[PDB]
């Protein structure tokens, strides 16, 4: 049952790694 | 230019000019420019007059007087154009507009703005205040 614990620890480490991972001057007076 | 004013300020300004004109020439003295502005409610101190004749001889003609009122009206209107331009952005009017509300109403305003320009616009700047939006528009 060590393979299931190693797979769960690897999935938790992968989830933790995934969680850790212009305009012109006249157009701006035009859009106003 | 002079198209910033409607017909109805210009017909009012010729009404004030032809009332106190000397002989129908279109002439006034350096006194009469003061009395023609205080006849309409606008009460500038004498520094506001002092620069405009330096900016235009002693003969103030009607195109010279029309250009001086146009600059006297446009500076306050260009300072206040942007708050009423901000009013359709927020529903209440205090100055607080949603970030989710701003990506369908600003991409659809008619200056051919794509999805890319307003995406550059808001991440070079939840709800943001009104005085920051002038800070981020005039830049």
């Amino acid at each position: 049952x060590x393979x299931x614990x190693x797979x769960x620890x690897x999935x938790x480490x992968x989830x933790x790694x995934x969680x850790x991972x212009l305009l012109s001057k006249q157009r701006r007076r035009a859009v106003v | 230019m002079a198209d910033q004013l409607t017909e109805e300020q210009i017909a009012e300004f010729k009404e004030a000019f032809s009332l106190f004109d000397k002989d129908g020439d279109g002439t006034i003295t350096t006194k009469a420019l003061g009395t023609v502005m205080r006849s309409l409610g606008q009460n500038p101190t004498e520094a506001e007059l002092q620069d405009m004749i330096n900016e235009v001889n002693g003969t103030i003609d009607f195109p010279a007087f029309l250009t001086m009122m146009a600059r006297k009206m446009k500076d306050t209107d260009s300072e206040e154009e942007i708050r009423e331009a901000f009013r359709v952005f927020d529903k209440d009017g205090n100055g607080y507009i949603s970030a989710a509300a701003l990506r369908h109403v600003m991409t659809n305003l008619g200056e051919k703005l794509t999805d890319e320009e307003v995406d550059e616009m808001i991440r070079e700047a939840g709800q943001v205040n009104y005085e920051a939006f002038v800070q981020m528009m005039t830049a």
